[PDB]
């Protein structure tokens, strides 16, 4: 599935120019500050739901967990506590 | 400005030795002034501070 | 469980050692060795310190071999084979009080005085949780509590009942500085000591520490500079297609 | 011909590390792969030179990892590194396994690798299990007293084996003795797997973040990702650094600074960190025998995941539904982490039966569905 | 496609014991190789297992051996067939590097697998020294100490490095643990190399006994190689089985039976027979700093074999005058292994002289000479 | 070196245990126990070898709990922590004679009586030299030896002057088995026993070693059949060259 140098096993390519500079001729931080702040904005805003939902759901469930398993073994707790085991 | 990369650059040999020389003065120097500044924000704190009292 | 299984969890106190940069107080190290000395050495043993852990940071060469002088260890068996004593050197090790553990356990009414060479790391709080329990004795043990013959009430213990009694009270030690001897001093004082027992390179540690960070930073910063440069004929590419 | 292309044995290293072709998209997720190399040379090295002032026999092992602190010239730091590095090597591997089931790496071609990569993962665990049990303190004593007990569960042999792994009737010198020899292999066997797995990926290449043939556009392994190493390989010292140095213990139990006793119990007998997944999975099922088998079925799960994977299109870059039920997954996989440190108590018992039915019906029961209907919907789609 | 050829890592292992086209008539020198692998695998067997019962500590380490002895199952059998082995391992070594000498296997195109070969027997001294020193006994002790002490030789720095070594100012605990922990890891190393020179060597095939190609006439290394192997691997296991179950101790010095003690300074020093003739060579010289140098070259020199070598012919089948050269360098060869185990007396001291002489100049003189002078009566010979 | 540097090298005796096949006499064993126990054991220790090693050897179960049971050894502190002592167990180790190396050489004018437990396997010559170096004080040192004060002269150790006196005279031991206790017949046995105390496997290691050499042997046969048969199309391959 793939080969090596020479005979990679791309498809034919025909037709595809390609262009690039020299790493001492191209400013390495070019627009550095704009991606810094409008493209990493960008690409955080279009995955933000896909974490957020399930960390703050698992979060949620921690917490309401956490938070019964602490009044269970409180005096006030103790009937639920007896019912619960 | 030439002069300098011709000098210490330009043949990986020299460029070598020169980064070998620097960072054997790097670390003499580094050691001493980490040293002095470790001294200076733990002041009256270290053995090397009470120790004149014995 | 019930927060009394768990024991009181200490409060953060500020000690000097906390704090990237900061060291033991070396001042208080020595005053700590006094109390360990003078009231805790009575009941618990501290076998991972050898004398000549305490020279040059607490105290001079001389003092620790005055201290290692004035014991009695056992030496190699003379010419008839009988055991023979010899005075204490620096390469020896702090002796404890008792022989063993059934000899600890039946002075102190079957409780065992653990080791106290590592209990600041052997226990989660470290320091806070050594000075907390030290200095948290109440007067009277909190109303319906029912302690079993020959325990103390102490809420940072966990289950509340302590086989060691209150042992610092105002002026239980001397101190040669002349700070005054307070129980709050006094814990503060053996609780740094026994931190740097339990771990006696954190001051070497720090310092190491920081030089590390400072030339990590430093190369980490000049890998992102060498990446971009080395990288940007990838990112700059740019393509022209022409349909064949 | 250039000599690293004619000499065999450079070709070798050459194919592998100098003019291997890789896809030029790889993001920052293609770094653990080396991340974990630099792991088991770090691993390597310090254990090693652990070996060297550390005594296996029971009467002697704590008090040798003691020497070790206070006496050998920076055995501190060595100590610190190696233990601290088992839990970087943890995560590393997490993060490893995490882009290939987000990438689909798993599926064909490189079912091969991913397979080989599962076992490495349980060679893993025992090694870290064993070398956990040299410190013998209460919790290396403690957890392979639990640990090793679950063998008992084997029906008709399970009593007689466990006798057999312990070389005793409990957990001591003997079973120490040969932990330490066995902790000192495991580590190369594991150099072996982790080899194999590579030689098998080089068949196929690596995999990208669009899950499409990269044969049309590749870059030479070096400069391009060795330089790109660089860059974790300091973010990664920094993180190790701040750990070495300057909170050595935040990772570590301090139970495990009290030297072994069977008399007293601790507390909470708790596997470390990275184990705590699977604790809270055994803990779910009642039966012993079944905790057991569900504890191993949720690694070798993962030998299912080429297919259960429907999908027509390979890893979830483009497939919104996919993601939201990888984020699920992973959250699900760090609540078990967190159940299987909290005592049996309620709530939690019931709460950790239900996040353990939802990490084994991802594989078996919402992959499948939600691949199949996602191929559905990029096909109707599209139209 | 056969999977065997079609899988990338089966078809690894297939190019190396399956498929790998060897000559049709390689002779039963040819067998050594896989002698030594047996051997090396006898050792990692043998020895991780005696590592699960052995105490590096010096307070408990010849006792620990003691204990496999007297008290663990089988415990004599692996401590005996782990030390009976490591003669048989030298034996073979010595048996492979005759094969390749006398046949040519040193000339091109194997320089490689043989310069590689020079290093896999220098690590195999060093570990068969390691090994040795484990048991803690009056060889053990008094061995470690006069061959580390021959470091304090090397200018300015020799007496720090050997301190270095020590990990203190004698030989002691310090020692024995790192020992150990090396003497664990070398054979590791030592099958790496071993293993690059099975690949270095597969760029050319194995020569054969009569120095011509064999591209003309090749035979599948299985089944016939793999069934003439087993020839001598039953008759490598007779010689095993009379050594570890019949004369358990007739490789071995007493003295080793002894338990470690400074002091006291056993009769005669001598390492094990295997590294006896480089003893000898050592001797030879009368300064210090000399003798360990030309212990040295005696293995170095080896690597010249490719240059000061001139035929035009590879190897000796068929020189009548090489091969008589060659039975006197190997009857040489075992005379100073005898004359490393004498006593510094004479006349020995100047015979040690003249063999450590005639060692020499095998390689610097004589075989350049005779190499050079049968060129041309092969030549003048045939006209 | 000299012939007296190096010692009288021992004659080969045919001892039972000489012999691919054959075990120890294990009616020897037990006498030679009965002559360390009664002769050797007030200097030498024999401390690797246990009271259950002689269990099904030499000796029964209740024979060995009996010899056990005889002596003292150190217990576990009480409870208040003094120590103690309880009687033998089959586990525990044969005791010395002498508590330390000092005691030892105090009482033997200055040499140290070696542990006997690998004595067999730590001196050339083993049982022989053994048996010969008990059996071969002469009455009178050849003429011209000088002793040094406290050494006996033996040609079989090495230098010829041993700290150890002749101990065997007849009648020493009271055989239990009514064999004649010659000078002789003490030195066969004990030299068989401790030949067994160094290595106590040896009559099982020769029997798996018989099992060994048989399934080896014929393992070796049938490689050879195996390897001609698979061998003979090579073997065989006949060739007609007609250049072309
Ligand atoms: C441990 C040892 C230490 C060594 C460090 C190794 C960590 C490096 C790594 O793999 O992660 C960095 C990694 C940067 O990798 P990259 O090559 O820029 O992009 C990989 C993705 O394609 C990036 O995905 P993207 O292009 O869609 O950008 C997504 C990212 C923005 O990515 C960034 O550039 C940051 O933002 C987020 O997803 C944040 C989630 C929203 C929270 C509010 O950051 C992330 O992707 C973080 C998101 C993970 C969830
Ligand atoms: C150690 C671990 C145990 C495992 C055993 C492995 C040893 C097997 C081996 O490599 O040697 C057997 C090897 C049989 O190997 P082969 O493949 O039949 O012929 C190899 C020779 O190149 C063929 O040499 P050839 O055809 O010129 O026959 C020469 C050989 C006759 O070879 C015979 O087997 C008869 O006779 C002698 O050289 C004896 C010298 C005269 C003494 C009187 O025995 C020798 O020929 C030893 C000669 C060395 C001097
Ligand atoms: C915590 C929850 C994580 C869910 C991630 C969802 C995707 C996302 O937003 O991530 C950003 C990025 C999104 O990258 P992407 O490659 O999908 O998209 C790049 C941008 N486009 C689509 C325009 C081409 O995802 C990753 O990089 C995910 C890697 C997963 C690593 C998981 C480690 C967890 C360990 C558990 C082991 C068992
Ligand atoms: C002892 C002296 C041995 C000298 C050998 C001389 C050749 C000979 O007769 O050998 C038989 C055979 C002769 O085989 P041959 O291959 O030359 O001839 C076969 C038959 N003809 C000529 C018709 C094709 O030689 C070998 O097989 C030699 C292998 C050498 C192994 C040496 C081990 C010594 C270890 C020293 C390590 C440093
Ligand atoms: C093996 C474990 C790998 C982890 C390395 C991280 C830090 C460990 C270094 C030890 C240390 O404390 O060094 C400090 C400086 O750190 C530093 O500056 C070291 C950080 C450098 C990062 C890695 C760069 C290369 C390291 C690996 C290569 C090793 C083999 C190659 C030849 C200060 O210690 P000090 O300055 O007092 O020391 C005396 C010389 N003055
Ligand atoms: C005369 C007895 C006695 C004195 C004095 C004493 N202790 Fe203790 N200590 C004990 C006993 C007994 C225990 C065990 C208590 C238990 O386990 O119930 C103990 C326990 C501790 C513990 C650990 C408690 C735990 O979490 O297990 C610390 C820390 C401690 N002591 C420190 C000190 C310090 C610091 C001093 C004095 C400066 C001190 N002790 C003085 C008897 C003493
Ligand atoms: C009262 C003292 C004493 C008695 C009784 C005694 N030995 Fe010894 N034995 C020694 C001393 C002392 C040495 C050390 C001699 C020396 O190194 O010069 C020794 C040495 C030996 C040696 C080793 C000599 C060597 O090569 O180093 C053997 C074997 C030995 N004894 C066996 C026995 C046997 C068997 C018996 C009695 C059956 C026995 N001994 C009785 C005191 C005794
Ligand atoms: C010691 C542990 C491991 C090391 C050192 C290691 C190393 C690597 C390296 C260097 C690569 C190539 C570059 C990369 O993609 O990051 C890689 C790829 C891979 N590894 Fe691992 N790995 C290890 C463990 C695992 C485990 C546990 C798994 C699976 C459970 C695994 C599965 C894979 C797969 C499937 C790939 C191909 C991924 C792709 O490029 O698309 N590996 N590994
Ligand atoms: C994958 C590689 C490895 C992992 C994941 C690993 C993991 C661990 C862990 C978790 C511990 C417990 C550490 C502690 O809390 O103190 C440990 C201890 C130890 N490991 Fe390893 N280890 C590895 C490789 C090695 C190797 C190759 C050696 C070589 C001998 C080794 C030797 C030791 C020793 C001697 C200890 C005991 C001393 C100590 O606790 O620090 N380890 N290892
Ligand atoms: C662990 C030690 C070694 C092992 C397991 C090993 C194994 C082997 C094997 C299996 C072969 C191919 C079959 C054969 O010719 O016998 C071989 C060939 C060879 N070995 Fe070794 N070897 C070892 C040590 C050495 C040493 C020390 C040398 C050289 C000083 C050496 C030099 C060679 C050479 C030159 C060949 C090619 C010989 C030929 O076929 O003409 N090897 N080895
Ligand atoms: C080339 C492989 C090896 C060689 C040549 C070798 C050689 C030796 C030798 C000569 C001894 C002295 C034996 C004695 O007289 O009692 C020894 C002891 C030992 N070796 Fe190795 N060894 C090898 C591999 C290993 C390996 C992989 C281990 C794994 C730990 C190991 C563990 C030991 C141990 C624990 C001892 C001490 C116990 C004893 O003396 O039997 N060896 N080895």
């Amino acid at each position: 599935y793939m080969g090596w140098w020479g005979h990679m096993g791309s498809p034919p390519q025909k037709g595809i120019a390609g262009y690039t500079i020299s790493p001492f001729a191209a400013r390495p931080f070019a627009g550095v500050v704009h991606a810094a702040i409008f493209n990493t904005f960008r690409r955080t805003k279009n995955q933000a739901l896909f974490v957020i939902l399930p960390v703050s759901f698992f979060y949620y469930v921690w917490t309401q967990a956490s938070e019964k398993n602490e009044w269970l073994y409180t005096k006030a707790g103790r009937h639920e506590l007896a019912k619960a085991l | 400005a030439t002069t300098f990369y011709n000098v210490f650059v330009k043949r990986n040999s020299a460029f070598v030795a020169t980064i070998l020389a620097s960072a054997f003065v790097f670390d003499m120097t580094f050691e001493t002034a980490i040293d002095n500044f470790w001294d200076r924000i733990n002041a009256g704190k270290q053995w090397k501070d009470i120790r004149h009292k014995y | 469980m019930t927060a009394a299984e768990h024991g009181l969890h200490p409060a953060e106190y500020p000690w000097p050692q906390n704090g990237m940069l900061s060291t033991f107080d070396h001042a208080s190290l020595r005053r700590g060795y006094q109390v360990y000395k003078e009231v805790c050495a009575a009941c618990h043993s501290l076998d991972r310190i050898a004398w000549r852990n305490l020279v040059g940071v607490t105290h001079t060469t001389d003092e620790a071999k005055a201290f290692a002088e004035e014991l009695e260890y056992d030496d190699e068996p003379d010419d008839e084979g009988n055991p023979r004593k010899r005075p204490g050197k620096l390469a020896d090790y702090i002796p404890g009080p008792y022989p063993n553990e059934q000899a600890a356990r039946a002075a102190n009414q079957g409780a065992l005085p653990p080791d106290l060479s590592l209990i600041a790391k052997a226990r989660h709080g470290g320091a806070d949780y050594i000075f907390a329990l030290l200095t948290g004795y109440p007067d009277e043990p909190p109303a319906g509590v029912v302690l079993a013959p020959g325990m103390n009430y102490n809420p940072y213990f966990p289950g509340g009942g302590i086989g060691m009694a209150r042992t610092l009270f105002d002026g239980v030690v001397e101190y040669e500085d002349g700070t005054p001897a307070t129980t709050s001093q006094m814990a503060k004082d053996v609780a740094a000591f026994l931190t740097w027992a339990a771990e006696p390179e954190h001051d070497e540690r720090k310092k190491l520490g920081l030089k590390a960070i400072i030339v990590i930073s430093a190369m980490l910063g000049l890998s992102v500079y060498i990446k971009k440069f080395k990288w940007s004929p990838i990112k700059n590419r740019k393509f022209i297609y022409n349909p064949p | 011909m250039a000599l690293r292309k004619k000499n065999s044995l450079l070709n070798m290293a050459n194919s592998y590390v100098l003019d291997s072709p890789q896809p030029s998209n790889l993001n920052y997720f293609w770094n653990f792969g080396s991340l974990l190399a630099l792991c088991l040379v770090i691993q390597l090295a310090t254990g090693i030179t652990l070996a060297m002032h550390y005594t296996s026999h029971a009467s002697l092992a704590f008090d040798s990892v003691e020497h070790i602190m206070r006496d050998v010239n920076f055995g501190w730091f060595i100590r610190y590194a190696h233990a601290n590095t088992a839990s970087f090597f943890f995560i590393c591997i997490y993060a490893h396994m995490g882009r290939n089931i987000y990438y689909g790496s798993y599926k064909t071609p490189r079912v091969l690798p991913w397979s080989i990569g599962v076992i490495i993962f349980l060679l893993l665990i025992i090694t870290a299990f064993m070398g956990y049990v040299l410190v013998f303190g209460q919790m290396s004593l403690w957890g392979a007293t639990v640990i090793c007990n679950l063998v008992s569960a084997i029906p008709w042999l399970g009593e007689d084996i466990v006798h057999f792994l312990w070389g005793g009737f409990s957990v001591g010198n003997p079973t120490l003795q040969r932990f330490f020899a066995l902790h000192y292999l495991m580590p190369f066997v594991l150099a072996v797997f982790a080899l194999l797995h590579l030689i098998a990926l080089h068949t196929a290449g690596s995999s990208n973040p669009l899950g499409i043939t990269s044969n049309v556009d590749k870059l030479s392994m070096h400069p391009y990702y060795s330089f790109k190493d660089l860059i974790t390989v300091f973010a990664f010292l920094l993180m190790f650094t701040l750990f070495v140095f300057f909170s050595p213990d935040k990772l570590g139990h301090p139970d495990n600074y009290i030297p072994a006793n069977p008399m007293v119990t601790p507390a909470s007998i708790v596997p470390e960190w990275y184990l705590l997944p699977f604790y809270a999975i055994l803990r779910a099922i009642p039966d012993k025998l079944g905790g057991v088998i569900a504890m191993v079925a949720a690694i070798l799960i993962l030998l299912i995941l080429p297919i259960v994977d429907r999908s027509i299109i390979r890893g979830n870059a483009f497939k919104p539904i996919s993601k939201l039920l990888f984020g699920f997954f992973i959250c699900n996989f760090l609540l078990l982490g967190v159940l299987g440190q909290v005592h049996i108590e309620p709530p939690f018992i019931v709460l950790g039966q239900i996040c353990t039915i939802f990490y084994f019906s991802y594989f078996l029961i919402l992959l499948p569905m939600v691949s199949t209907i996602e191929n559905i919907f990029f096909y109707i789609g599209s139209l």
